[PDB]
């Protein structure tokens, strides 16, 4: 099945500065079968953006995402305080895979 | 109320099919609620035909039909009651008893490849126009002179089918676009 | 609102099997599907499978081919997942996800993901 | 009452130019004498049935005033013009009151109002929020806002255009040729009479 | 049956103005109108103009828009033609028709044509 | 104002077989608004088609007309004697005008 990968592992910025984050796939994605998820620790999961460019019901203008084919990402224009968590990567394309997560604390 | 209808597994749909594989859903034993196209997607072309379009959460119906395809931008036109054309004498006719609606948006997002996309065909040459919701699956070596060839092609032997090549760079006629197709009965 | 609830932790041991619930409320039942993913402490998420509220299709993953089966009950609004033959390598806590990623009636894919999920039950082997 | 003038029945019925059904033309007859003779002698195609009063008897009768109105109509919709009927055309186009005291007649004009290439010059009202009152005509085109955001006079998908066109052909069937229907409303109370009837 | 008999012939000298007559017997003469065409010796027929018999409506080509008038009178059934500053170029033979081509009382369009001629009056 | 023409001007036909007769017009003009006349040399002319179609009070059935929108036809089964005259074609769709007149000998 296709494999998916993030990296890096974990990030480490400023509370406030621009992040990114990376996703990288084995075989070709439709862009159309392609998500992101958002864990708060001590929590569950929720959907972030759907179609790698839709953004999802009750989730902020800061967040966005663009990709097509293999490499896809999401780049947030921000970072905020509430915004500490780990992200995956989803795929539908053959089956349904999840990426392996990529951790962002803060600075200092 | 309960048993909503399923027209929401019909517009949201990952991959469409081609216009000479076009796909039929049976609608039966569910309540319509057709708010859903009310307010959606601010760029469809909604046209209904045999029934007043803001009537339809009104009336009881037997059964629903729901047909779906991807056509070309400047084809959009020919997919209608009492008209002719390509697409319409070739591949998918509207009756003239057509009591329908007829939905299309465009689809440039997910229907373009950087390097051209080529999994949607046509049928460009037919032996005779079909009828009224008829569908052909079938394509086989195409002659137009009067000597016939043994399945090879070449002059005078013609693939039927042809392909789209969609790109990103197109115009808005030649920019794919799904077409959702719903006939009362 | 839509809102997931779940049942308890459990503390099973090895060789038994375990139920895990699902009830909602909030929208209608015979639209959406239901889909489980279980994800272990410090580690990413995992599948389990599909299961159908219109008429019972289902669908399952690899690693969980034989081992799992689901229910649902269109009057409690409610669905099951049985999982067997439990391990120690199952410890992990199980999720319950309203579905968005393949059609109940037709079974088709759609666009969108998994949007509504529940609490979360813990669920324990030893 | 002495009353030299005739009735012009023939300058209602042998007419070149029908009005539309959301325009349809209203005319007034009085002060003359109605020969009704002329509408039964014509060929067993005319479908003259009337409320009321029997047509045979409309010879020996005097009515207050006539009043004749016209239109051209698709084939099965001449069943919508009748009191206490409800349809597209009676409930948005032309009404009839449940005491009608008049008469309906109705004719085939495939030869006359259809063309090969389509005929688009008449028109019907498909979208209206109210039904209209007996007797009422409604010329006014505008945009009618079925959701609820507004439109600056624009075509759009919740913003509509309230008239359609019949697209008469040749080549349709019985049921979807053009039809001319003139109809007939006779008022009595008091009389002084000005349609009078031939009698001595 | 119907008929119609219209005057005499006249030899009104250039620059005068001459009237013709026109007298209906055999229908009702208010159901009716009347038209008048003219014919040039060696020539085709023109188009005068229209008068209605039940409210005096005139309807005049646009040729002779300033220069005819129409008359008509219910008592004696009979039309009038009143052409004035005649020109040389107006020696022709005058006809009167019973009119089915526009409606008397109401002035509309109908299905037909001049039903019924008259003799003919020779003017120069 | 709406032109029509009739070609040809004369017509030599033998005194038995059938004629036609053409009345072409500028721009469109309605099926109920055309009509032909016959005037024989001396007389006054009479009314033989109204509508393109229907026929005349006390005229026979060789008298036939028919035609839409530009081109119309009036057409004569056999010859009589008393069928050798001028013919002419008028419309009132706008205003009314009359044709050139053709000659039948
Ligand atoms: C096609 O899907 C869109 C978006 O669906 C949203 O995301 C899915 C993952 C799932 O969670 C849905 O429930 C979400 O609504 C639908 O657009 C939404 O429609 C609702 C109802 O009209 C409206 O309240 C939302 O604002 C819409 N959201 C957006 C982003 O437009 C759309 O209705 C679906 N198509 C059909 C035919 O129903
Ligand atoms: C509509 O007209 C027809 C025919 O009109 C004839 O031609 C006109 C130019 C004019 O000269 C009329 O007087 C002619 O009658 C009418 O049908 C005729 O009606 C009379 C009266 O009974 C009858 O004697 C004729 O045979 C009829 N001829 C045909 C061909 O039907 C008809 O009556 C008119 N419509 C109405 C409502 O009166």
């Amino acid at each position: 099945e296709i494999v998916l990968t993030q990296s890096p592992g974990t990030l480490s910025l400023s509370p406030g500065e621009r992040a990114t984050l990376s996703c990288r796939a084995s075989q070709t994605v439709s862009s159309t079968s392609l998500a992101w998820y958002q864990q708060k620790p001590g929590q569950a999961p929720r959907l972030l953006i759907y179609g790698a460019s839709s953004r999802a019901t009750g989730i902020p203008d800061r967040f966005s995402g663009s990709g097509s084919g293999t490499d896809f990402t999401l780049t947030i224009s921000r970072l905020e305080p509430e915004d500490f968590a780990v992200y995956y990567c989803q795929q539908h394309d053959t089956s349904l895979t999840f990426g392996g997560g990529t951790k962002v604390e803060i600075k200092r | 109320i309960t048993n909503l209808c399923p027209f929401d597994e019909v517009f949201n749909a990952t991959r469409f099919a081609s216009v000479y594989a076009w796909n039929r859903k049976r609608i039966s034993n569910c309540v319509a609620d057709y708010s859903v196209l009310y307010n959606l997607a601010p760029f469809f072309t909604f046209k209904c035909y045999g029934v007043s379009p803001t009537k339809l959460n009104d009336l009881c119906f037997t059964n629903v039909y729901a047909d779906s395809f991807v056509i070309r931008g400047d084809e959009v036109r020919q997919i209608a009651p009492g008209q002719t054309g390509n697409i319409a004498d070739y591949n998918y006719k509207l009756p003239d008893d057509f009591t329908g609606c007829v939905i299309a948006w465009n689809s440039n997002k997910l229907d373009s490849k950087v390097s051209g996309n080529y999994n949607y065909l046509y049928r460009l040459f037919r032996k005779s126009n079909l009828k009224p919701f008829e569908r052909d699956i079938s394509t086989e070596i195409y002659q137009a002179g009067n000597k016939p060839c043994n399945g090879v092609a070449g002059f005078n032997c013609y693939f039927p089918l042809r392909s789209y090549s969609f790109r990103p760079t197109y115009g808005v006629g030649h920019q794919p676009y799904r077409v959702v197709v719903l006939s009362f009965e | 609102q839509v809102q997931l609830v779940q049942s308890g932790a459990e503390v099973k041991k090895p060789g038994a099997s375990v139920k895990v619930s699902c009830k909602a409320s909030g929208y209608p039942f015979t639209s959406y599907g239901i889909s489980w993913v279980r994800q272990a402490p410090g580690q990413g998420l995992e599948w389990m499978g599909w299961i159908s509220t219109y008429n019972g299709n289902t669908n399952y993953a690899q690693k969980f081919q034989g081992r799992v089966t689901m229910t649902t009950d269109t009057s409690t609004t409610t669905g099951y997942m049985e999982l067997r033959r439990l391990r120690s390598d199952d410890t992990a806590v199980y999720y319950c996800a309203r579905d968005y990623t393949r059609g109940a009636w037709f079974g088709e894919s759609l666009i969108g993901g998994f949007d509504n999920w529940g609490q979360g039950t813990l669920v324990t082997v030893s």
